């Protein structure tokens, strides 16, 4: 078949796929902030 | 195997309820992760065990076994020599190449059914004897492992000894307890407070004499069963079926998974103290002793001082009469210990003995053990639950028992779900109502 | 930039001298503290005599004085009562009984040193909290 | 007249639907959502209480959260924009903005869900019972996180979407509102505590009834998601449980709406009783009680147990839960049992 | 007075227990 | 039933899907690792850094305490901060 | 005849007796009588029970100053701990009765009869012919009823823990449940809300979607549930419309259509959570109690910030305080 490319659903699985990353990567980074 | 044709994929295993060849790979591979684990733990507590530092202190479950055997302890479990226990570790973690070989090769490589490969060690579920053949041999190899410890007793260094009349201390046993009497008689004691069940056994004649008389019993019955098959009643009381037998061997573990659970939470013996924690009332005992020792040793006439309601903060008598130990403590006036007995008399702790005689190793050692009870969290902060950070610890005792209620409970909802299932996939009807004969539509309504 | 080592300046003699361990010190204090303390002086009390605790106030009036480095130190090695007329090292950790109380048998003049110098500092960190406890918490 | 061009575009039936209620649905909803990871992970309780209820902080999963504004701030909205902020949205983060955005977006996100199930509901073409079923769960949030607020001093009394943050809602309320004394919460929990039975004693009762349409043992295939006849038997059933409990159901449609009923209906009555909490028009004790207590002092029923275990909740609680109020309790005053 | 009135409330249940059970409306099948 | 649009299984089989994302989620990830690393995170939501909760002395929370002066009071705040 | 004993054998196990009395029913059927009949009476008429060791008698019993919400049924005393009180072991009724000798019999009873109550939703599905696992289901509450009633105590040392029956003593047994273990803090706990929390939720979901889909077979002037009739040929509403909707309101797959799949996670998610907090109770039964997160998140000076985790800690002091005021002689709580 021809599936489109950029979908509704395409904005909607990133708009929390995005954030999330940006996250896990901030938040895997204070496992080394210390005192 | 597939879906469309045997079970389903989360239901695998039952794949196999017919291929014996590959169910003894599944049985061996398995078999071994045991071993293997058994081995590479010992390791892992060794490679941190610190030679003198309480074992309790330090997570050990596994070392404190092997201690307990008297290996590498010498006089209060001084963690005499590591080796023993490097030794043991790796044995097993050996022992596991060669069993993971078998099961792996047996579930692949290997025939997947003994059927013709071989017509002993091929076998038949219904098959009401080859079952008692193969529990038969089992029935003997679990007896010849129960004796080895009477010989690791009897003949190979001893034990561990808590109630070692010098004081904690290998022992080499030369008296075990023969007689029915005596042993059998825990077998029928109230599981109930003061008059404990088997968990009561406070001495190591009574342990290994206990295990001489198991294989002398156990390899009795191992041969029974290799010249036998189920009597009438015996048919016709069973279900015969693979799944069956699983279930009842199921509920079996179970059984004892609580039967340990117990043990290790409340026997002093078998389970030194040294090695693991102090036991639960143990510790809230030692409490009590360390105060009644300080306030003693300050003025105190502890024998008639009286608490808030009226009760004597030190010590009060029990429902029978016997002098205790006050406080909350009066429910753990069931607990017996060695560095508690010489204060002991004939109606309870003597006051004159309590009075001056109480050696400065024992002020210490309650002192010890008040400090080291059986409270913490799960990310290990031992003490009460409002307690705050730092001395992070949990009782062997803890984690053990804990551990344990968990398994052996599940294992209980496990015995249910095959027993449930296995009885009715005989009677046949384990995937649904017979649409056609609904058992409930031919019979005559209640109102 | 908060345990400043003027923070960590904590009388060293008797007689006057002070000593500035250093951050390095202190951390090591604290683990040999937990190491060989806490599980009965855990946030500067005494589980099995709560009489008597570790506040600073309170080893000043202690004999001899405890309110300094030399005054821990010697009790490490020789425990007394609070009012100096017993030695109890038979019931209380120390060098003189390492035999009943391994963990002892690790510690040097070095970690005694540390240990001792964590029981001066941690009040000046928080204070009330050291003393006391539940009410504190 | 483009009106409908557009709702011919809403009502597409797309992977995840949207509709005309999506337009307030997901603006709200994710941004809410939203605004908690965020406040969960990087804004602190330092300013408005005095914690650290973020991970950037050092707090784990259970001990995060987007803790309520200052009680100085009264119940104000706290409009980024608004007197307070000032347009500031650093600050904002810090007077607790964070949560009012929280509370007030997941608020109309709640509202916009429900016109959704009210959406598609009249679309697919069946019965509403589902977001009349819903209404359930507004009640319980609309009246837990807005109503009792509203009724007392400021938002710094409202839940405050954390784990533990929660706990503390929890014996905050046994010990200041005596709530497990409260009929109506005793209903409430009747309701979720057997709404859960009744979704489990059913779904056994389905699965342990089927009739044989399958020849394997993983009989979930045996379903034909086609129509036609019943996949257990419910003759069958109302068999078993009526020798083995008495009574026993025998119609489906009952069935499922009593399913319907239970669990709606005690939260219904769980937030009856926290919009009397707003007002302390609480459920705290028996009179008949306290009169003879007074006058006999051997007089001791669990009733009166659990009433000291409230005076020293709050005794020892209150001075670090409410910072605003500059409580100092001498440890002389502190109510302690004995020895403890 | 108050021990009567539970008492009877709960007098009440049990006996409408026993009428729910052996006095039901027997489920016929249709 | 109706089964609409590009379908995940393939999308996350596709060698294409790699190709982009190899570079986007580490992109993300070390993006946000920065956020914090950076120290930027703390300054755009008035968090305080370990070191900057009271000052040295001060055991007293920096509570505020009245709406409508709230903000000039978070900033004296952290202006006593030193 | 045929020796009544064959007889007997057959109406125990009569498929069509009112209610199925079986081999389980034999023993079910005395010792929920017993314990019932006790507990009723206890509960009306009772002296106070010197519930915790000392000498400070609780009245739980109606006609000794209590209601329906304070009554209850104390348990057996501190100084009896774990030991077997039976009435035969008291020196008089009175006795008995003042150390609470009520609970143990009501308790011990309950739990005997309770599980071949489990034992029974066997037998009687077996006789049916239908599918056994239902009394697996019930093994969660009733695995509760143990641990609280049976497992807990073994481990404390007493009886005199351990959940009291009655309303209010119920609330009681939480309220220090929680300063002593921290159980809110606890994973299986937390596992048995969301189980708890979660059936509730799934039952209105079920009940709800099922009634949205019904076939339209009744007037405007009648009860929708006259719809169906008792044993009915086929199914009583669209489970096609109900996932076409269920399915559209998350997104398709993110939905159930096979009812069997479907009955099977309404049975599998309570029970399982439920199962745990069962767990929970018998875990923290041997002390292996909730996460502690007191005095972490310290700063840079070594000043403790505290976290919501604290004002926790802070409220379970003042329960761990005042809790049983006159039991204790020393300054920590193990038992
Ligand atoms: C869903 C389905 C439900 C599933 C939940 C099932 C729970 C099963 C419970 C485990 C029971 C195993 C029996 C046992 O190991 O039985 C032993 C245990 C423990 O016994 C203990 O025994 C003694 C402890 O030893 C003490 O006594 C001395 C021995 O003389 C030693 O010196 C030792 O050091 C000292 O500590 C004390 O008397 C204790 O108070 C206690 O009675 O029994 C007990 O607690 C149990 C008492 C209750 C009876 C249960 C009836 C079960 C049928
Ligand atoms: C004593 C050993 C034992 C043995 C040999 C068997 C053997 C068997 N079981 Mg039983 N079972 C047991 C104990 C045992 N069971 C217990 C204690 C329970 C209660 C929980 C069950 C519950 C059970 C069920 C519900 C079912 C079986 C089934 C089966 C059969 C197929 C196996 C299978 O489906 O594997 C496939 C296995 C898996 C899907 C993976 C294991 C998954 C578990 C849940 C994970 C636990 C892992 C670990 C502890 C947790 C991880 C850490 C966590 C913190 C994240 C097989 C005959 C099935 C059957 O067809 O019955 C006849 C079936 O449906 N069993
Ligand atoms: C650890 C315990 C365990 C064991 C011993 C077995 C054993 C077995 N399984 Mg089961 N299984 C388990 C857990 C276990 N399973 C769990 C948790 C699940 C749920 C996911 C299943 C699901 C399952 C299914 C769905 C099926 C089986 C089948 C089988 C049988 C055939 C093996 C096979 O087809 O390999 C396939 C071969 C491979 C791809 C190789 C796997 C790699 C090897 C075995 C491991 C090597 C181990 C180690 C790294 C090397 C040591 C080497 C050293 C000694 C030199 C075998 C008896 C099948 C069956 O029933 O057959 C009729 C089947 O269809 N199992
Ligand atoms: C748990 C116990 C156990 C049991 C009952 C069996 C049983 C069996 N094995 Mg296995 N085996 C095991 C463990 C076990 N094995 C382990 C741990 C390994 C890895 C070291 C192997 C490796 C193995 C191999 C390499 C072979 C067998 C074979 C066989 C079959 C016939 C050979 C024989 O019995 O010689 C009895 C020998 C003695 C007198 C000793 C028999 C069904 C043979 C086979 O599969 O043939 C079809 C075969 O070639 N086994
Ligand atoms: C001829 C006699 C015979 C003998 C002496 C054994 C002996 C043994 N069997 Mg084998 N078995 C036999 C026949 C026999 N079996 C037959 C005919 C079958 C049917 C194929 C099996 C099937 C079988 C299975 C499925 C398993 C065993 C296992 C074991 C071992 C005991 C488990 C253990 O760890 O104990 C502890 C040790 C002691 C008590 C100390 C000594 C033991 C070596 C188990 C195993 O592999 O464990 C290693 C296991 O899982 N056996
Ligand atoms: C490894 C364990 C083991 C296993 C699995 C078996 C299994 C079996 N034995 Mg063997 N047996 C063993 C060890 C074992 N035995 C030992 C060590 C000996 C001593 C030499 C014997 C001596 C023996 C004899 C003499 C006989 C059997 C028989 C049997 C078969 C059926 C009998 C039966 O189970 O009745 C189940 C029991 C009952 C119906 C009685 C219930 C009533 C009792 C009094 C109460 C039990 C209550 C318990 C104490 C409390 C806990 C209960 C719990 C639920 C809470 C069965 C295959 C019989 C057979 O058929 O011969 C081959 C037979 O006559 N066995
Ligand atoms: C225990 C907690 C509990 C939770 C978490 C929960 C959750 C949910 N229930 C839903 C539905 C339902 N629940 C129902 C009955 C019930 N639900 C109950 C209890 C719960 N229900 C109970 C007790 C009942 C009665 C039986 C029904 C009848 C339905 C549905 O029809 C519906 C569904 O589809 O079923 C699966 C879903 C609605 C999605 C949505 O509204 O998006 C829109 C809103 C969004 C995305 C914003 C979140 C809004 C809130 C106000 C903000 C919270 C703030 C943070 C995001 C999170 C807090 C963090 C914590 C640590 C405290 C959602 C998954
Ligand atoms: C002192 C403490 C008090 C404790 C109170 C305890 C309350 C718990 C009872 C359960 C509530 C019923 C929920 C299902 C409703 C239902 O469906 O049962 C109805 C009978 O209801 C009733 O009036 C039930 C009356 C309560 C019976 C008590 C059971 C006693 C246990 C004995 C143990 C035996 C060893 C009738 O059935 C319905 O009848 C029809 C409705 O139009 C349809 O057929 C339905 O499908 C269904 O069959
Ligand atoms: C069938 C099957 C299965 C299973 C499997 C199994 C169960 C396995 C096992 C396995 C095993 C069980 C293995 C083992 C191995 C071992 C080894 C390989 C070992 C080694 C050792 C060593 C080497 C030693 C030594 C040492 C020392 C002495 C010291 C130092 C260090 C060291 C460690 C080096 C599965 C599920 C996958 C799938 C399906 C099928
Ligand atoms: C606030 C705000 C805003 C916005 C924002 C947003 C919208 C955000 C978002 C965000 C997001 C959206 C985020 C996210 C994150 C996430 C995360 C961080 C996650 C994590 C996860 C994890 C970690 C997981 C895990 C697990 C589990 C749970 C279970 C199972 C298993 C596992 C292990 C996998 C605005 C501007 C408007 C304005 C102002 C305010
Ligand atoms: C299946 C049903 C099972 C029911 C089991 C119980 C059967 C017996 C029912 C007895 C009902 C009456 O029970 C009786 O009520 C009266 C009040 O009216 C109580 O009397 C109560 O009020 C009077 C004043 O009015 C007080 O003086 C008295 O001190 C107080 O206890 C009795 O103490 C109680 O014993
Ligand atoms: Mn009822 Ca458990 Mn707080 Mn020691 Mn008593
Ligand atoms: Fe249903």
């Amino acid at each position: 078949v021809s599936y489109p490319i950029f979908t509704v659903r395409w904005v909607a699985v990133h708009t929390l796929a995005v954030p999330t990353i940006f996250f896990l990567g901030a938040i895997a980074a204070m496992q080394f902030i210390q005192r | 195997d597939q879906e469309s044709s045997g079970f389903a994929w989360w239901a695998g295993n039952a794949r196999l309820i017919n291929l014996s060849g590959k169910l003894l790979g599944a049985h061996v591979a398995h078999a071994g992760l045991i071993v293997f684990w058994a081995g590479a733990m010992t390791l892992f507590e060794l490679a941190h065990f610190i030679p003198e530092k309480p074992m309790y202190e330090q997570g050990l479950i596994l070392i404190p076994h092997i201690a307990t055997l008297g290996w590498g302890v010498g006089p209060g479990g001084e963690v005499v020599d590591t080796f023993p226990f490097f030794v043991v570790g790796v044995v097993h973690l050996i022992s596991s190449a060669v069993l993971g070989f078998g099961g792996v090769y047996h579930a692949i490589r290997g025939p997947e059914t003994l059927e013709e490969y071989s017509s002993f060690f091929g076998y038949d579920w219904k098959d009401k004897n080859k079952m008692t053949t193969i529990l038969g041999f089992h029935l003997i190899v679990l007896g010849i492992g129960a004796l080895l410890l009477v010989a690791k007793a009897m003949f190979f260094g001893g034990l561990y000894d808590t109630w070692a009349p010098g004081g904690g201390d290998v022992r080499v046993i030369t008296n075990p307890t023969l007689d029915p009497r005596v042993i059998f008689g825990y077998l029928l004691k109230s599981p109930f407070g003061g008059e404990g069940w088997i968990v009561s056994v406070n001495n190591l004649e009574d342990v290994v004499g206990g295990h001489i008389w198991i294989g002398l019993i156990c390899i009795a019955g191992g041969i029974w069963h290799i010249l036998t098959t189920p009597f009438g009643w015996a048919r016709r009381a069973f279900i015969w079926s693979g799944e069956a037998y699983l279930s009842y061997s199921l509920g079996a573990l179970s059984m004892m998974g609580f039967i340990a659970t117990c043990f290790v939470w409340f026997n002093n013996t078998v389970y030194p103290s040294e090695f693991y924690g102090p036991t639960g009332p143990e510790a809230s005992q030692a409490q009590a002793m360390t105060f009644l020792i300080r306030d003693q040793k300050l003025g105190a006439n502890v024998g008639s001082a009286q608490g808030p309601t009226g009760l004597g903060k030190y010590l009060m008598r029990s429902p029978t009469g016997e002098i205790i130990f006050g406080g909350e403590t009066m429910r753990f006036w069931d607990f017996r210990g060695p560095w508690l007995e010489p204060l002991r008399g004939p109606n309870g702790l003597d006051l004159n003995k309590i009075k001056n005689d109480i050696q400065p190793w024992q002020e210490r050692r309650a002192a010890e053990y008040m400090t080291h009870a059986p409270l913490g969290s799960l990310n290990s902060v031992g003490g009460v639950a409002t307690e705050i950070n730092s001395v992070n610890f949990v009782s062997p005792r803890s984690w053990l028992a804990t551990s344990h209620f968990v398994l052996a409970f599940f294992f209980l909802v496990g015995h249910l779900w095959h027993a449930g299932r296995a009885r009715a996939a005989a009677a046949g009807f384990e995937k649904g109502i017979d649409r056609e004969s609904e058992p409930v539509l031919s019979m005559p309504s209640l109102d | 930039a908060e345990l400043t080592p003027e923070v960590l300046t904590v009388p060293l003699n008797s007689e006057g001298k002070t000593i500035t361990l250093t951050e390095k010190q202190y951390l090591e204090g604290k683990r040999l503290f937990q190491y060989a303390c806490a599980s009965c002086h855990v946030g500067g009390i005494t589980k099995t005599n709560p009489s008597l605790d570790l506040r600073t106030e309170t080893l000043a009036l202690a004999t001899p004085p405890r309110d300094n480095i030399e005054g821990l130190v010697d009790y490490m090695k020789n425990p007394t009562t609070y009012d100096g007329e017993q030695e109890i090292a038979e019931v209380h950790p120390s060098l003189r009984s390492a035999d009943i109380f391994p963990k002892m048998r690790n510690l040097t003049e070095k970690d005694l040193v540390a240990i001792a110098g964590h029981i001066l500092v941690e009040p000046k960190i928080l204070g009330d909290k050291w003393g006391g406890g539940k009410v504190y918490y | 007249g483009w009106f409908d061009i557009l709702d011919d575009w809403l009502k597409r039936d797309r992977f995840v639907f949207v509709g005309w209620s999506g337009i307030l649905l997901f603006p709200c909803a994710y941004l809410a959502l939203g605004g908690w990871l965020t406040g969960t992970t990087f804004v602190t309780s330092w300013y408005t209480h005095g914690l650290a209820s973020s991970y950037l902080e050092g707090c784990n999963f259970l001990t995060v959260a987007v803790s309520t504004p200052a009680n100085s701030m009264g119940h104000s909205l706290l409009l980024l924009w608004g007197p307070e902020a000032q347009g500031d949205f650093t600050r904002w983060c810090q007077l607790g903005g964070l949560w009012t955005f929280i509370a007030l977006h997941g608020a109309f996100g709640l509202i916009g869900f429900m016109l959704r199930q009210f959406e598609i509901a009249r679309l697919v073409g069946v019965r509403p019972y589902n977001a009349i079923a819903f209404s359930a769960p507004i009640a319980v949030f609309v009246s837990v996180f807005l109503i009792y607020p509203l009724g007392q001093s400021s938002w710094f009394f409202a839940p405050s979407f954390g784990v533990a943050a929660i706990f503390r809602f929890l014996l905050f309320f046994q010990g200041f509102h005596n709530w497990t004394l409260n009929p109506f919460h005793m209903m409430g929990v009747a309701g979720v505590l057997g709404g859960a039975l009744l979704c489990a004693i059913h779904g056994a009762t389905v699965e342990n009834t089927l009739f044989q349409d399958g020849e394997g043992a993983s009989t979930f295939r045996a379903f034909n998601p086609t129509q036609a006849e019943e996949t257990y038997s419910m003759v069958t059933a109302n068999r078993f449980w009526s020798q083995i409990f008495g009574i026993a159901f025998s119609n489906k449609r009952w069935l499922h709406f009593f399913m319907l009923f239970v669990p709606v209906t005690g939260l219904w009555m769980s937030a009856i009783g926290v919009v009397g909490l707003a007002l302390n028009l609480r459920s705290y004790d028996f009179i008949s009680q306290e009169i003879r207590a007074a006058e006999d002092p051997e007089f001791e029923t669990f009733y009166t147990k659990n009433l000291l275990l409230n005076e020293g909740i709050r005794a020892w609680m209150a001075p670090q839960d409410q910072p605003h109020e500059n409580f100092v309790f001498p440890e002389e005053v502190l109510p302690r049992g004995n020895a403890l | 007075m108050e021990t009567i009135t539970y008492v009877f409330i709960f007098a009440c249940i049990i006996a409408l227990f026993f009428f729910a059970i052996f006095f039901r409306e027997p489920p016929r099948i249709t | 039933g109706t089964t609409g649009e590009r379908p995940f299984s393939d999308i996350i089989t596709s060698v294409r899907y790699w190709v982009i994302h190899s570079i986007t989620i580490p992109a993300l990830f070390i993006a946000g690792w920065l956020f914090v690393s950076t120290g930027l995170a703390y300054d755009v939501f008035g968090t305080p850094r370990p070191d900057s909760y009271y000052a040295q002395e001060q055991r007293s929370i920096p509570l505020v305490t009245d709406r409508f002066e709230a903000k000039q009071q978070v900033e004296t705040f952290l202006e006593q901060l030193k | 005849s045929a020796n009544l004993w064959e007889r007997f054998c057959n109406w125990v196990t009569s498929t069509d007796n009112r209610l199925y009395v079986g081999w389980f029913g034999v023993i079910m059927i005395p010792t929920l009588l017993a314990a019932t009949i006790c507990f009723v009476i206890a509960f009306i008429a009772a002296p106070p029970v010197d519930i915790d060791g000392i000498r400070e008698p609780v009245s739980g019993s109606l006609l000794y100053g209590n209601n329906i919400i304070t009554g209850a049924v104390v348990p057996s005393s501190n100084a009896i701990g774990l030991h077997f009180y039976p009435i035969w072991e008291a020196a008089s009724l009175d006795e008995w009765l003042y150390n609470g000798g009520p609970y143990q019999l009501i308790i011990f009873h309950f739990l005997l009869g309770a599980s071949c109550y489990m034992g029974r939703q066997w037998e009687l599905s077996y006789r049916l012919g239908m599918r056994p696992w239902i009394c697996v289901a019930y093994s969660a509450p009733l695995a509760s009823a143990f641990a609280v009633f049976l497992i807990y105590p073994i481990g404390q040392g007493s009886f005199s823990d351990g959940m009291p029956l009655g309303i209010s003593g119920t609330f009681n047994f939480m309220i220090v449940f929680q300063a002593e273990h921290n159980i809110l803090m606890h994973p299986f706990h937390q596992l048995g809300v969301a189980g708890v929390f979660g059936g509730a939720l799934f039952c209105a979901m079920h009940g709800s979607l099922v009634t949205s889909s019904l076939i339209r077979e009744t007037t405007e002037t009648e009860s929708a549930n006259y719809g169906y009739k008792f044993g009915q040929e086929e199914e009583t509403y669209n489970i096609v419309a109900a996932h076409g909707y269920f399915g559209r309101l998350i997104f398709q797959y993110a939905s159930f259509n096979n009812s069997r799949s479907l009955h099977f996670f309404l049975a599998a998610w309570p029970v399982v959570g439920v199962w745990f907090t069962a767990l929970g109770i018998s875990t923290m039964a041997f002390n292996l109690n909730g996460f502690n997160f007191n005095h972490s998140v310290i700063d840079a000076k070594g000043n403790v910030i505290n976290t919501w985790a604290d004002i926790i800690n802070r409220a379970n002091l003042g329960m761990e305080v005042m809790h049983e005021r006159n039991a204790h002689n020393f300054p920590l709580d193990l038992a």
